[PDB]
């Protein structure tokens, strides 16, 4: 029928009749901000932190905790729900933590959709633009289909290494950032397929297929130490901090910067390749996007913990050598890639003018935020050792 | 006095403040957990603060093993010296040497009350966690209910105080 | 030059070949099952169609919510107990969304097949977006309700009660503690394809039915994206259904997980329905019966079977102690109203002929008992009574299940009265049912979880609520109450002045 | 009060019964399509058509208008408030065009609300990531500051250009689809602006002030004939058809084509630029999606008109022909340009080649529309001639 | 190396630069007055920024109607002579809303400030949106609602009545047809500012009263965009006041300008309000008077004084026209309601008393007469009658006037009795006040729009209707009703019965 056959009271005469009998003269309560007892990052609480902060069951067993008692079911052999026991970080409070963009799910997806339908709009006018024309084809044969298709298996580990942490982070503003970090980083993998998969569509010959891709990240020699390193955090990491701290504030800090800017974002144009940088983009709005993240849990919230300050900036300096090596490693690996390119393309002034930036960078970001005294010449030597 | 701040809470802080010895707190912790966790615990008069006080006694063990061990040891040793590689190993060779879930219960329990964290690195710990537990469970879950409560009750050992089904 | 781009499937089709082989490439965690590497998921999505489709949901909801639904006063003109009701059915809905966030992630870890994790994956994000939308109603009735202590701090002042306890058994432990596999039968196989999907559907009608349109904005867009879990489940059964641990432990772990699910939302779902409304939808009894038998136990099972799922053996059971749990439940929840965060309202006239007419025998029992509790001043703060006396006065012991954290009361009972005490190692344990009894004999170390009776010993309940912040803006009235109505509301004093002290009620057999 | 001062007729029990009790049983008409009456261009009506096609006022006397009579009130003198002496096209039915991306209001400021917030999220990330650093500093502050400066004043005159058309389009669908034309040019002329306005934030000393830019426009000699063309375009053609085809299918076709696509974003990378090449690709994107109206309302609807086929073409000839002397002229100073750049920046044969890029591509896309014949080695060797 | 970016102001800060000089650089169209070189604008927006407010908005609106509203079935929840006021409101402001779109486009060619371009600019872009906003309406209540008949095919079917003559006038040419500033002084120093900005909230608050919830949604947002456009008939006035021109042309087109918007708006709104509605709001006299007078006459207007801006001379009579104006119209919308596309209703009961309190005198003039037509079987399809035929039966012939086109029956209406008949170069023509004849006298060639009874002369009523479709999809019931009933509707064959003829009733003179 037209008026349908289920009443709903808030327009049934009848029912609303009722309802409206039953109202207090006024709110029972002038208290009406849900979430008033949080405590405040900024000017006023946030809808972020309102909708967020607590929303995690801890009891104070748990720093910050405000429920009580055991979880009511734990795993076989007495393993808590989520414990203090997952990682060697320890602090006052886990809830103090708080992404600098205040992002809970709906701005975050809200986000990620404009640029998915911007992505799209580029790619139908960049195909119908014909800017593929000014195209070298040994860089889209070769660097774009080899070596950075191959980088997606680099992102996509570094995607799997927030696993664990998306089950065992110890509060929620943690968790949430943690999955944002990892699905950022999937989203990379899955654009870097992307555009291969462009490619194939405005190329005749070219082969969507990772096959070629994956090999090389497989049994080449270009990525080989970066992949031990990736197979490493994600594999062999059991702490979720850890994982989260070295592969954010150390290892794609260090080499991941370095592949993704300082290589393809600072020569795809040199070959006339616009389309590359397009995504590059993207990877380096997200990277600096869950940087400050990174920065206010490790930095501002567990660096700085007005209790375990020192202690975490000790397991802290300890993960950052731990990992630093293995890095320096996966680099030294990857400078190998620049003897397969053209003559002419770049030389070692630049090479080691570019290195120098993401190592200084990553010391003025991470490194000097926990004391970890580092030698840059050491450093980019060190890597360097790995040229021609 | 009583949920979260309450007298014998008071009094344990002030019992692990004057701790100042990776050895001392590194024992306390082990004897707390031997005393009031687990079902096994030699009693509940803690019950409703241990897991509180057992906290506050892993984070005084935690900043001691941090500033008395060296980049290699807090990694791999744990605070009693014991070499954690060594003790995963050994425990799930037990576990899979183990008879049936009664032998695996008290193995993998007596595991956390030995080497849960600050005593054992996280990451050898949880990854004992996850072989143990598994075959825990493969023991446990196998034929789950042909035993009758009756005598389930008997293999437990447990005391029956009353029963009542109409 | 023809204007040419690149779909989502298009790109999935490669992400299976996304992950690589090598030494420690497993799972982080304990299970008993072995997942297929080969095992794929059934929507070919990537990070970016999925959150467009995400997107153009939200901007639904929150335009319905901040606009038409504000200018109606959509906040406003509901019926008191549903505003009371959504307090619960919200903020605990939450928790679960968010265990499932970890859960999901724990599923996420152990799957080997990158599709398989991808879907999964697929949830993680979900549950994060049901978890801040269930946040946003009680936000929403908070900022625009009639009355929003409870929906304003429930994350907190839900610690106070008992029924808490058993939520966070079903909706948080029960969803990340034990076998990756027996937390995803409890999540997916059980508590969504049997419980949640329908229930949110359910939820929004009753809301609809008592002015609630802000529930129904919010969870039918939840809806939207169970058909995903739904797909979840179902993987996990197949990724396992060629592992020959299968048919040696999954029907246990499931019928585990059924009993565990059951036992909990049987009595408190349809409490919830049939007592925190004024307008019914359905008996809940015609309704449980036909989510747990047909839907579920039936057609839900029935198309596992071909991977050696079989009925929960503890079905027969449930259905028998199903009947009045609901009815025996809100009496002990009206007894303890003082340690909710959220108020409630006894059966008026119309009610008890509409409970008595679908449940013959009701008022002979439970309408009389409430006449009684009210003739005397239950709702009155001056009486000096509170129902929990009416239990102590006439010997009805009070327990709560070691392991579900049920409350129930088997001298009283009209539904199961099976009681069974045990100790060991110098601690008392109650059970309610042979199920629960097996797993706490069988797991021990699995079920410690203290009850309020053994926290809550010897303090006097005034004390409790205030420690606990279960106070109005005021700091003297209190959050929870025995009736709905503006006047006569009861104040810690009005609590304080009754000297209740809390009773282990275990220690009556030493 | 809690419920306010207002009843409403949806909610209030008393009002919505009165209501309820007046209402038929069922609609008083099954046909609940609005619009169902308009020619559906494709499969099913569209949305974009019901709310658009019809919806100005025309008589029947105006090719496809469906209303009669004359205005109630015109001009001093007479003129008509609209009426077919404003163009020298003719056709069948007004009406005809199609937007092919179908873009109605809400869509249009959605998409470009997108690519607002995603380039307030690029930039952030851009200086977050000092991406600045290596940029060629004479690119910098000579060709980006001045000549890619000056050519917002190019785009703002097309803008401008749209001004007439707005007001005098025989249709709701041409007039949308101008109009977004129109929008979109000074949209890109405010995006040259806000990349000045972006580098005088991260780069010291960098002047964002429009006076050197707008010098170099009123001026210069490289933008000398662009201005000239322009200022005709925008000011000496009163014919809202000739100004809207003679901009989108001549001047900006090869013009503008050649300078955002075959010099800025061609050779910025080249610098170490990968900010101007952002703000390019939306130009891009923008060109590409108005060319397809473009091109369904002058080729498809006007040039292959059913009855007035030939006599369009005619005129468009005619268009193309007045116009491509003065796009000639523009490009011809434009290759000025060249001689300002390092030496080795690229050369004649580049050049040329580029030139024959974007001739090539108009004689496809626009020129053998209506059979205009046009030589591209003689277009080329013109412009050629102002190489230095 | 800190995260930096930049805005709308900081670019706007030089877009007042963007414009540069040359010979002919100067507006196309013809005009009195030269508007300032260097004037400003209010807002400082770029196209990014305007899509980004304007897309939000809609996010809201859309959001609204797609799922709350749909949900709540409010298409359908409205009175049924609302349904039918919304028929012509929304589609006849549509008009408004998109000649406006030229209008502004003309003003951004006159304007020579970039600054002022700008502003426009900014409105044709609403102009644009308010076209697809108001036909949304249309849209939606055609899809949704209890009678999509008008609503489905206003944009022909309204061509068949008179009213939609006059609306071209105030709200079409009007907007576009003359000096650039007297199209902006209709449009926005009047139209906006005097009529449609308190109009477009006074619908709102009528279609709440009457269960419509969906024009509320969409107009609420077209209101929040107003404000640029009050800033730009503002700028239209700053930007001509210090040239001598400004001070000879300036109080005589704003005169014009207030007599055009008003001969239509007061008679047409109030119509639409008071007979248009179930639930009434408040009577459109005293709606009027704070508008016109208070709100406009004195407060908007004194402050643009400074500029040499004075009263509209003609008010006076605007207002002696005013009071009665709407129930003169209706009488003729009713009498000839075969000519609409919409359904009418003759006052019940209830809203006579109504008419009559706030309206002393009302009964004994158009009560009567409206009694008469029911008793004479006016809505009934047997009865063989049509108001119209009373007209020709008590000789009240009805006129249209050449310069608004509003209809009137001079020796009927309480209003203007006034009549004024001239011959030149062979034609009749008509008026109905002498500021309409002064405009003809001086500008002849401007108003030469054919009335339909020019039109349909000699033209048998039932073949006017069937050809230009005023008929239902079933071919034969007619749109257009003397009721809002759901039973009894006329078909086109009723019309036929009749044998209805039209004549020019001009052709009476001599
Ligand atoms: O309205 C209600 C709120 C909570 C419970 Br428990 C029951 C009913
Ligand atoms: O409801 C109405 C529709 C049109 C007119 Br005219 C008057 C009233
Ligand atoms: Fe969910
Ligand atoms: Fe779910
Ligand atoms: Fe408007
Ligand atoms: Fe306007």
């Amino acid at each position: 029928s037209m008026l349908g056959e289920r009443r709903r009271g808030l327009t049934d005469p009848e029912m609303a009749a009722v309802i409206l009998k039953a109202l207090p003269e006024a709110p029972l309560d002038g208290n009406n901000k849900m979430g008033y007892f949080v405590t405040p990052r900024w000017k006023r609480l946030t809808e972020y932190e309102a909708l967020t902060v607590y929303a995690q069951p801890n009891a104070d067993w748990i720093a910050g905790g405000l429920d009580w008692g055991d979880w009511t079911q734990k795993f076989h052999g007495g393993r808590p729900s989520w414990g203090n026991e997952t990682t060697e970080l320890r602090t006052v409070d886990w809830f103090k933590h708080r992404d600098p963009l205040r992002r809970w799910h709906a701005p975050y997806v809200k986000d990620k959709a404009e640029e998915w339908r911007y992505t799209d709009r580029f790619l139908q006018g960049y195909s119908a633009d014909g800017q593929i024309r000014a195209m070298n084809p040994t860089w889209r044969d070769e660097f774009i289909n080899r070596y950075w298709g191959a980088f997606l298996f680099n992102e996509y580990g570094l995607f799997n290494a927030h696993s664990q942490g998306a089950r065992e982070a110890l509060s929620d503003v943690t968790r949430v950032s943690l999955a944002f970090w990892g699905f950022d980083k999937i989203d990379i993998a899955q654009m870097i397929q992307l555009e291969r998969g462009f490619l194939a569509k405005i190329v005749p010959g070219f082969d969507e297929s990772t096959a070629v891709p994956k090999a090389e990240w497989t049994n080449g020699e270009v990525y080989k130490s970066a992949r031990l390193a990736v197979e490493g955090l994600w594999q062999e990491v059991f702490d979720w901090n850890e994982s989260a701290f070295s592969v954010h504030a150390v290892y794609d800090a260090l080499f991941g910067q370095f592949v993704r800017r300082e290589f393809f974002q600072r020569l795809a144009p040199r070959f006339g390749d616009n389309l590359t940088p397009f995504f590059i983009n993207q990877a380096q709005t997200y990277f600096q996007i869950a940087k400050q993240g990174v920065q206010d849990l490790y930095y501002n919230c567990l660096g700085d913990d007005p209790e375990f300050s020192d202690y975490n900036r000790t397991v802290m300096r300890n993960w950052t050598g731990k990992w630093l090596e293995p890095t320096i490693a996966a680099l030294r690996d990857f400078m190998g890639l620049f003897a397969k390119l053209p003559a002419g393309t770049t030389d070692k002034e630049e090479i080691t003018a570019s290195l120098y930036r993401v190592v200084d960078d990553w010391i003025e970001d991470y490194a000097s935020r926990i004391d970890f005294k580092a030698d840059r010449d050491q450093i980019v030597k060190a890597v360097l050792a790995g040229l021609k | 006095l009583g949920i979260h701040s309450n007298d014998t809470r008071d009094a344990w802080v002030n019992k692990i403040a004057q701790l100042n010895t990776l050895e001392k707190a590194a024992e306390m912790l082990k004897q707390f957990r031997m005393d009031h966790t687990t079902p096994f615990r030699n009693s509940y008069e803690l019950d409703n603060d241990y897991l509180w006080i057992e906290a506050k006694l892993e984070e005084k063990v935690a900043v001691l093993k941090a500033r008395a061990f060296n980049e290699v040891d807090f990694r791999h040793k744990t605070a009693f010296g014991e070499d954690a590689k060594s003790v995963l190993d050994g425990t799930v060779a037990k576990m899979n040497a183990a008879k049936d879930k009664w032998e695996a219960e008290k193995i993998h329990i007596g595991f956390r009350q030995a080497y849960k964290p600050p005593i054992m690195p996280v990451n050898y710990f949880l990854d004992g966690e996850r072989q143990l537990g598994t075959r825990l469970m493969e023991l446990r879950n196998l034929n789950y209910y042909d035993t009758p409560l009756e005598e389930l009750r008997k293999q437990r050992g447990v005391r029956v105080v009353h029963l009542q089904s109409p | 030059r023809a204007p040419t781009s690149v779909n989502a499937q298009e790109v999935h089709r490669w992400l299976q070949s996304f992950n690589w082989d090598f030494k420690n490439n497993r799972t982080k965690y304990a299970t008993k099952y072995k997942m297929a590497n080969e095992t794929k998921e059934q929507f070919k999505l990537i990070a970016k169609e999925y959150a467009r489709m995400e997107a153009v949901k939200d901007e639904r909801q929150f335009g319905s919510l901040q606009d038409a639904l504000t200018r109606l006063n959509a906040g406003v003109r509901v019926h008191p107990k549903w505003n009371e009701t959504m307090k619960v059915v919200s903020n605990f809905l939450e928790v679960g969304e968010y265990n499932a966030i970890a859960a999901t992630g724990m599923l996420w870890d152990s799957a080997q097949a990158a599709e398989q994790k991808n879907g999964y994956l697929a949830q993680v994000l979900d549950e994060i977006r049901h978890t801040h939308q269930c946040a946003y109603v009680n936000y929403y009735f908070a900022k625009n309700g009639q009355d929003p202590a409870g929906h304003n701090d429930a994350r907190r002042t839900r610690t106070i009660g008992p029924l808490w306890k058993g939520m966070k058994r079903v909706f948080s432990d029960g969803f990340i503690s034990g076998d990756a596999v027996e937390c995803s039968l409890n999540l997916q196989l059980v508590g969504e394809a049997c419980f949640t999907n329908p229930l949110i559907v359910a939820v929004t009608e009753w809301a609809a039915a008592n002015g609630d349109e802000i529930t129904p904005t919010v969870f039918l867009s939840i809806e939207t994206d169970e058909l995903r879990h739904m797909a979840n489940g179902y993987q996990t059964v197949v990724s396992i259904a060629n592992d020959p641990a299968s048919a040696k432990y999954l029907n246990t772990d499931l019928n585990n997980a059924f009993w565990t699910q059951q036992k909990y939302f049987t009595p408190v779902l349809g409490m919830l329905f049939e007592y925190g409304s004024k307008f019914k939808v359905e008996p809940w009894v015609k309704t449980w019966d036909r989510w747990v038998y047909e839907d579920w136990g039936g057609i839900w099972i029935g198309r596992l079977g071909k991977y050696g799922v079989e009925s929960p053996r503890s079905l027969k059971d449930a259905k028998q102690d199903a009947y009045w749990a609901h009815h025996d439940l809100y009496l002990l929840a009206y007894a303890l109203w003082p340690t909710g965060f959220f108020r409630l309202a006894l059966p008026d006239q119309e009610e008890m002929e509409w409970f008595e007419a679908n449940y013959p025998g009701w008022y002979d029992h439970y309408g009389k008992i409430y006449e009684e509790w009210r003739a005397r001043g239950c709702e009155d703060p001056s009486s000096g009574f509170i129902p929990l006396m009416w239990f102590i006065e006439n010997n009805h012991p009070i327990y709560i299940d070691r392991v579900s954290q049920v409350p129930f009361c088997p001298s009283l009972a009209k539904g199961a009265s099976t009681l069974r005490v045990h100790e060991y190692n110098g601690e008392m344990h109650t059970f309610s049912d042979q199920w629960g009894e097996r797993m706490w004999l069988a797991e021990p170390e699995r079920y410690e979880c203290q009850n309020i009776f053994e926290q809550y010993e010897g303090r006097e309940l005034s004390e409790v609520i205030a420690e606990l912040h279960g106070l109005r803006s005021d700091g003297k009235t209190l959050i929870a109450q025995p009736h709905v109505r503006g006047d006569k509301l009861w104040t810690l004093d009005d609590i304080k002045r009754l000297n209740c002290v809390f009773k282990n009620p275990v220690k009556a057999f030493n």
